RNA sequence: CCAUAGGUUAAUGAGGCGAACCGGGGGAACUGAAACAUCUAAGUACCCCGAGGAAAAGAAAUCAACCGAGAUUCCCCCAG
RNA sequence: UUUUGUAUAAUGGGUCAGCGACUUAUAUUCUGUAGCAAGGUUAACCGAAUAGGGGAGCCGAAGGGAAACCGAGUCUUAACU
RNA sequence: AGGACCGAACCGACUAAUGAAAAAUUAGCGGAUGACUUGUGGCUGGGGGUGAAAGGCCAAUCAAACCGGGAGAUAGCU
RNA sequence: GUAACGGGGCUAAACCAUGCACCGAAGCUGCGGCAGCGACGCUUAUGCGUUGUUGGGUAGGGGAGCGUUCUGUAAGCCUG
RNA sequence: GUUUAUUAAAAACACAGCACUGUGCAAACACGAAAGUGGACGUAUACGGUGUGACGCCUCCCGGUGCCGGAAGGUUAAUU
RNA sequence: AAUCCUUGUCGGGUAAGUUCCGACUGCACGAAUGGCGUAAUGAUGGCCAGGCUGUCUCCACCCGAGACUCAGUGAAAUUGAACUCGCUGUGAGAUGCAGUGUACCCGCGGCAAGACGGAAAGACCCCGUAACCUUACUAUAGCUUGACACUGAACAU
RNA sequence: CUUUAAUGUUUGAUGUUCUAACGUUGACCCGUAAUCCGGGUUGCGGACAGUGUCUGGUGGGUAGUUUGACUGGGCGGUCUCCUCCUAAAGAGUAACGGAGGAGCACGAAGGUUGGCUAAUCCUGGUCGGACAUCAGGAGGUUAGUGCAAUGGCAUAAGCCAGCUUGACUGCGAGCGUGACGGCGCGAGCAGGUGCGAAAGCAGGUCAUAGUGAUCCGGUGGUUCUGAAUGGAAGGGCCAUC
């Protein structure tokens, strides 16, 4: 970024936005990932023991990605709205 | 000297010329008076910048009784 | 040892899901009622780094 | 630049305002405006205030 | 004045040398920043003291997060 | 060699022989190639052991927003044709 | 008597012409009892010394000695 | 040092006009050869009949090779 | 008298003399993180600093910048 | 004058004096970064005269040491390669190109016009974002101010 | 509350004396064969002096640095923006080429509705005159435009008057123009306004100059965030300096 001694383009520009802490604790889920984990119930340390999402995390959602087609109980979790017709569908349960 | 200055060259004149299809918002002429006049389906910016008010042909033409140029879009 | 990112560059800019980089436009800071409204609401937005300029944008911001 | 500035400010009890610019040797009483307030979404009475 | 300082003997130990590594006491500038002063180089180079076969550290007035871990040291990740 | 331009009276070389200058390490990207493929791959380490274990991690399979958050959408805006 | 005079040694170095010599030669030249000269030993150390001062001298090196180290300083130049 | 046709020399071997010859280059053509890039069509050893066309080159980009030392192949093979 | 050892010996430096100024002795000042040492085993007829430079005749401006003295007011640190 | 104009003007000195000496609009002398004088002194600067002279008119001869030849020993700088002429042009100053002229091969003693001769990556000049040397900036040793500490006791205003 | 007096107690500072810290480069004694040093006695001084930490001043004594570029080197001049010419009839186009301006102004000098039409000259007319104001005419923009120049402008963009705040908030098809940063034009859509009977016009001003990136902060709003949790601080986002 050495521009002869033109000011450069990152230092023309604003610095903007702010790191959350809390994003680096989310997580993101694959409907396809629900059926990586064992017994049929997901929880955030069921997917931790399935090696999905990672050990310092605290919160994840269900996203429509990919497909479910087995049925299962998700719990504790935030779920899309289409992810969550998705499970539905497949024969599943959602539960707080 | 005293002489040395000058400004910077605005790129104004003619941008389409007759019978160009335009879309709908594009310059038609950048100009410092009213050079060319509106005509029909084109509008007079605050800059007196013609430029077309709907998608169709450029369309140069002199009218009226001072001879003014007049800008027209034809319906395409 | 690993590329170490231009930190500034970090803060200025976010990569997209093209690998574009997007950006805050400059002169909208201060001096402002001076400056039309208009062209003040159109600096707000988030703009996308140009094409000249990108290469320079990826190698100040390797790790993305 | 004799010219200095101000910001009208809203009547409507938020805290929008506008700024602009006034002569105060040639114009000392207050600037009152009728302008649009976008909180309330109405035109609301503005009266000049310090820019500060 | 008593004492103490001092003095003469006796015993025990030390002293000096040595590659690097280790702990502590001091501590640059060139250089980079396309100049330069904050900053960098770098607690580096160097000087000094001390030790050992290793040293240092070390047994929570520590983390953690409302679940828990359980002194120090070292390696890979975390993460440019 | 350097130059717009050198027989140049611009530089260098007295000659021979020997030596004499784009490397290496680690990151990153792109290209080719091979493997496997919505998966790919292990690091330290254990293992006298180039095997095998080791998946801690990393990259990918989702993005939008400063962020909360939402999510094949999202941000904007009171709301978007 | 004398920082007195002329003048060898001794100390210097104004003119001149000319490698044996990294400053000499020959011919002349100045001082030559003094603020003189000289032997031996000693002390002052580098932004420091010493300097009747010229930025002079400090080991044929001085507007900051030499040796080693930072160090392969840096070199948009050749 | 002739030294203001390159010289000799020229009264045309000068100049103008018209014409027909010839010379004249690494241009074009002729014969032989190599290579690049495209077309189509073979029927293939992934290149071949061909068929067009291209082939001056600094910076520089791309492509394909020669040779040297060493490791394997190699207790092989060559060598008094 | 001294001076650029090795292109400058002079009108340059020094000089006796003059003047200003500091310094009361644990002097001022100088070398020293300091201890201490020089000054000086001296004591204002002495020592230091600066300029001028035998001898003779001599030698307006305090606004500026310095220094010395003053402290009524303004402003003003740490501290509180 | 240790004064641009300037070789100022006048006088002296000389046949002739931008110098020297004496006098008369200080570009831009001047009183201890001293003024004006000053006997003596000076390898001090300038000018004039006497004497002397090869300094010169204008060189001649001679004596020695080299140079030259013989024998012995035996360097150096420099060097792209050379079969290494003149002229006029050309190419920006030609041994090497064009045209032309001249010229048998090779030494020795001499000279120095050229080989942009040798010597030192010009010292002048410029450039580049080193070194030493004020009321530039920033610091700082030192000197100095106060506050607290080492640091206490009375008494008064 | 303005203003003081009384009794009780409380910091601040101001000198005078003291003697016990501290000083002694005064004297004598001892360690001691000793001008060091220490101890002892004593005199003088004395809470000063002097040292540490903090603090203002001074500080080329010393150190680290800086001290622009263009330029037919320095000196002089210039450095951003606007208009014209050079510029070769699209755009663009250099010179230390030729000529001039800008670093603002205006709550009306903006919006809209309604209305109007200039300079200059001539003739007549009190003071009144080359030049005020008033009549009649010629003229036809030679004038005007907040300010340079260009291009515009009568459907006026020039001049008067009435009512007003569109000198709006969110957006924006599509263009122009730049290496980029950016700058510019913009119909239309939503909301809410003003003028108009209405059609409509209004997102500043006839247009082109009146300007400054980023960082760092400042102010107001905003629950977006909030390092155990609830808050807060700080940060983000919007407006603005």
């Amino acid at each position: 970024g050495f521009e002869g001694g033109q000011m450069p383009l990152y230092r023309r520009l604003p610095k903007f936005g702010f790191t959350s802490r809390k994003a680096a604790i989310t997580a993101e889920i694959r409907l396809s990932d629900l059926a990586k984990v064992e017994g049929g119930v997901v929880d955030l340390n069921t997917l931790k023991a399935a090696n999905i999402i990672g050990i310092q995390i605290e919160f994840a959602k269900v996203i429509l990605a990919g497909e479910v087609t087995t049925p299962v109980t998700v719990r504790g979790l935030r779920v899309t709205k289409g992810a969550r017709a998705a499970i539905e569908a497949a024969g599943g349960k959602i539960e707080e | 000297t005293r002489n040395g200055r000058d400004s910077e060259a605005k790129r104004l004149g003619v941008k389409r010329f007759g019978g160009e299809s335009v879309l709908a918002g594009s310059i038609i002429v950048r100009q410092r008076g009213t050079k060319f006049h509106a005509g029909a389906n084109v509008g007079c910016g605050r800059d007196h910048t013609l430029f077309a008010k709907a998608d169709g042909k450029v369309k140069f033409e002199v009218k009226g009784p001072k001879n003014r140029k007049f800008i027209s879009i034809e319906a395409e | 040892p690993k590329i170490k990112t231009v930190r500034g560059a970090a803060k200025r800019f976010k990569k997209t899901g093209k690998g574009g980089f997007k950006h805050k436009h400059a002169n909208l800071r201060h001096i402002l009622t001076k400056k039309a409204t208009k062209r003040k609401r159109h600096l707000r937005p988030k703009a996308m780094v140009s094409k000249g300029d990108l290469g320079l944008v990826i190698a100040c911001l390797p790790y993305a | 630049g004799i010219r200095e500035k101000i910001k009208l400010v809203s009547s409507a009890g938020t805290g929008h305002f506008y700024t602009t610019t006034k002569n105060k040797r040639t114009k000392p009483e207050k600037l009152e405006l009728k302008k649009f307030d976008p909180v309330v979404r109405q035109h609301v009475i503005y009266k000049e205030a310090k820019i500060k």
